[PDB]
RNA sequence: AUCGAAUCGCCACCUACAAGACUGGAGCUUGCUCCCUCGAAGGCGCCAAGUAUAUUCAUGAUCACAAGACA
RNA sequence: UUAGGGAUAUGUGGCGUCAAAACUUAUGGGCUCAUUCUCGAUACGUAAAGGGUGUUGGUGGAUAUCCACCGGCCCCGAAAAUGGAUGACGCUUAAGCCCAAUUAGUGAUUGCCCAUUAUUCCUUUGGUAAGGGCGGAAACAAAGGAGAAAGUGUAGCCCUUCCGAUGU
RNA sequence: GCCAGAACCAGCCCUACUGCAUUAUCCUGUCGGGGGUCAAAAUCCGGCGGGCAAGAAGUGCAAGAAGGGUCUUGGU
């Protein structure tokens, strides 16, 4: 019958949302091997420096349950979720975006606009 | 002297008693307290306490822990080797609770000292619109 | 697009919760038309949802005029074989912002198709829009700060009710209706927000008094 | 009401290397550029800024123009002019964002653990006083119904 | 009921409205003086329903989609 | 100016969207308004004589006002046959034109974006290629290992080094 | 002989920390002659008296033996 508000205690959120903004191009065409991290908040070349070396990961799911880790040590986690991980190498221009390389491969061209978390860890402070 | 268990090439900041941010891992987001280094430049090992957190003591390594400006000036028992942590135990159980209430020992007597406990009890989470990368910490 | 009922089966065999995407939507009452067009343009290509509001009050600038000919001159535009396969012109002011949002995007791939169906685009301020959050602005876009004030502007709704769109006092009565509604609003629950300022002013010093000089250091008093 | 570019009228900084700073017009060059001083910072030694960079604030000591650098130190001192406005609240913004920007993380849960309080404290005092005056939504509703029901 | 998923800021305080050659209120010397609401914050939320010796948390073992997700 | 690949840095050209970069940069200066092929705007590259009391600077004369001249942008001059093109949208506190900067009278360097170029690191291949080793040093069972060819060319005798590489 | 993480060597690529020279058409001091103003400070010109405008200058050269990279090389 009062003023109870909502409060937010679920967990918590360690990564910053950024947008997969592309890939490094020209007009000539695209260079795949390294892609492009818009991050909120982060708007100034010296605020992507801050991110330089951090790890970076691309959430989305597939439509088998194929094998992940902690397979046997944790069956909870077990999911149709898949991730691709890289690392912020440099900054990209003056208005704070990053480029980034995922370990081994590229990140998928269908991940062009969509959700990208970039992490606080490997941390430096 | 790089052989040595005493070489260490960790950061100023991870001293011990500074309050820490965990990160990653189970207990992300928490506020533990940094208790030692571990030899051959091994991993941090933090406890939180239990007490305040749920973190018990654990290791965790340097590139995982925001390190703060914020001490608690711990002067405390160290008796964890590099082996309570190999393959709850009630010797860990009990090794827990010597440091921890040793931990509360040194909480209270610090000056702002219940400012800080409930400093430990809180949990950081990123916001929707701040930026960490322009913090001092 | 109502959804069907294997869309509402399923949000009866999940107990599916009102779910509503992170939409923004922009108040676009003076804003420069292809300044505007630009920053969405980008935001739609970054995976922005956004609804757009209020059309009808875009301005280009120059005389109304001027800009009235530059569209009868795209009106003289059409295929000569068969006008029913040509370029189709669009009256609406909700519906000239899409073109010129959709042609700053790469309209004939998938890319730039999944960002233009991102965009909604009304005019005035429809009554699903109205209390659905606090709209937003674009302040590097706003007339005000981008048309030198002495130079005539143009505003989109006049200009686009004297090339065809028949709606513009269909819009001017229903959003002097929605104005008449809102200030009633507004005058309402002014007693609950001169309620709660002073229950803010009054619960101080009723919290103690050493997390008061930490909320007048950082200025939040 | 907008303040004039005269020789005394007291500027702030928008976003130079200053960024927050106040000075004091003591010549002014021409359509767009004046001469900037303020002897009581350091930083705000005379210098030509471009008035796109300036906020003029409303207070203006009686100094004239191309002043002789020690008669423009006693024309503030007499005016209090830097005292009266730091006392302003516009002022208390500028020495606020300097805490934020200097903030350890312990004093940034110092401000978390201040503004829950008083936000405790103001939605329990509302409470307590919709009780009697019926104004929130959970109070209009309930009076409108039980004296029909 | 397949269905495991990607998404990670809530509000019956924002969610009314104009203005920028002005938009707190007045004075008259019309660019200065004077008044308090001092003219540069929509509120919350970020782990005791609230700043106070209160009581769980491990063994999920050192990162992995947050193994949670009705705020 | 071109072997097969990476990293960094450039060049020509760019930085409002398409489209990477000024999330439409400056805490730089001026100039410009144009109403039916719609001002203008990336060289090569495909409208003139003439006119204007549009605006903005100059020069020389004269009594705050006139007079003769010269320049910048803008307008007029300027009319064609499918609907049409600064590449498109658009832009007018430019996203136009001429100058100028590099985070701005703060304290000295290089704003950043793109190559089959440059530097450097690998791998290949060919040299008017250049050097070294090739008398098995000793020793060693099962229940530290194998190779070592006096060689144009091989699964190249084995190593080290250097330079070149596209082509009808 | 699979996937990750950190650590530490070496190499190489980044960026922090700066000295030597130079000021003069300049700095400061007062008496003029000039200005404008309600009166006068300034802009400006000139005498001879002193000078260091001292993270002082965006002027010449810079040699200051690291904190970050290395899914930008090899190693343990
Ligand atoms: N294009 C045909 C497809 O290629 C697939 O493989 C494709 C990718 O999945 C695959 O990428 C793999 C990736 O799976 C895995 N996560 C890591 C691996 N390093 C990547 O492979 C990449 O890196 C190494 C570098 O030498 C190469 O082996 C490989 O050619 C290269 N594509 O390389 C191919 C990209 O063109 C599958 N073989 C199969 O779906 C199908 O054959
Ligand atoms: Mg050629
Ligand atoms: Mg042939």
């Amino acid at each position: 019958k009062t003023s109870r508000v909502n409060r937010n205690r679920k967990a918590p959120r360690l990564y910053m949302k950024g947008t997969l903004a592309g890939y490094t191009r020209g007009l000539h065409g695209q260079t795949k091997q390294t892609a492009l991290v818009r991050v909120e908040n982060v708007n100034t070349r010296e605020d992507a420096t801050w991110y330089v070396g951090k790890r970076v990961c691309y959430v989305y799911h597939g439509k088998k349950v194929k094998r992940c880790v902690r397979w046997s040590k944790a069956p909870a986690r077990r999911s149709t979720t898949r991730a691709l991980w890289g690392r912020v190498t440099r900054p990209h221009g003056n208005a704070g975006m990053m480029r980034v390389k995922f370990n081994g491969a590229s990140v998928p061209a269908s991940a062009i606009g969509r959700r990208i978390r970039v992490y606080l860890y490997p941390s430096q402070i | 002297s790089r052989k040595s268990p005493e070489y260490t090439t960790l950061r100023k900041s991870c001293a011990p008693g500074v309050i820490a941010i965990i990160l990653a891992g189970r207990f992300r987001g928490r506020r533990a307290v940094i208790l030692k280094q571990l030899p051959h430049n091994g991993p941090l090992v933090v406890s939180g306490p239990m007490k305040y957190n749920g973190v018990p003591i654990r290791r965790i390594d340097s590139r995982y822990v925001i390190a703060t400006s914020t001490k608690v000036d711990i002067s405390s028992v160290d008796t964890a080797p590099i082996t309570p942590e190999v393959f709850v135990s009630d010797a860990r159980a009990q090794l827990q609770k010597k440091i921890d209430a040793a931990l509360i020992a040194a909480i209270k007597k610090d000056a702002q000292g219940k400012e800080k406990a409930g400093y430990l009890r809180s949990v950081f989470t990123v916001k929707p619109g701040d930026a960490p990368h322009r913090w001092n910490w | 697009a109502f959804p069907s009922r294997k869309d509402a089966s399923r949000a009866q065999r999940k107990s599916a919760k009102k779910h509503r995407p992170e939409i923004i939507v922009i108040d676009l009452k003076d804003h420069v038309l292809g300044r505007a067009a630009a920053v969405v343009a980008k935001q739609l290509l970054l995976g922005k949802k956004i609804t757009v509001v209020r059309c009808e009050q875009l301005n280009i600038a120059g005389t109304e005029i001027r800009n009235k000919i530059k569209y009868l001159q795209y009106l003289r535009k059409r295929k000569l074989t068969n006008p029913t396969k040509g370029p189709f012109h669009h009256r609406a002011p909700s519906d000239v912002f899409v073109r010129t949002v959709r042609s700053m995007l790469p309209r004939y791939t998938k890319r730039g198709m999944k960002a233009l169906n991102s965009l909604v685009a009304y005019e005035g301020i429809p009554p699903n829009v109205v209390r659905t959050g606090g709209r937003v602005v674009i302040p590097r876009a706003q007339r005000h700060v981008c048309y030198r004030s002495e130079r005539p502007y143009t505003v989109l709704g006049n200009m686009c009710k004297h090339v065809g769109w028949k709606y513009s006092d269909v819009v001017a009565n229903l959003e002097k209706a929605r104005v008449e509604k809102a200030s009633r609003h507004h005058e309402k629950q002014a007693k609950l927000r001169e309620a709660w300022k002073a229950a803010r002013k009054e619960a101080l010093a009723k919290m103690p008094k050493h997390n008061v000089e930490v909320l007048k250091k950082f200025g939040y008093a | 009401k907008s303040h004039y570019i005269c020789a005394g009228r007291l500027v702030r900084i928008l976003r130079g290397p200053r960024q927050d700073r106040v000075g004091v017009i003591v010549d002014i060059v021409d359509a767009n550029r004046v001469l900037v001083e303020n002897p009581e910072d350091a930083k705000m030694w005379r210098h030509v800024q471009n008035l796109k960079n300036v906020e003029p604030l409303k207070y203006c000591v009686s100094v004239s123009r191309n002043c002789s650098a020690k008669a423009l130190k006693d024309a503030l001192a007499s005016s209090k002019a830097l005292e009266k406005y730091a006392k302003t609240r516009t002022a208390a913004r500028v020495e606020a964002k300097k805490a934020c920007a200097a903030s350890t993380d312990f004093e940034r849960y110092q401000l978390r653990v201040a503004r829950r309080s008083r936000a405790h404290w103001a939605r329990k005092v509302f409470d307590e006083k919709d009780a009697k005056t019926p104004v929130s939504w959970h109070k209009v509703a309930l009076k409108k119904m039980q004296k029909k029901a």
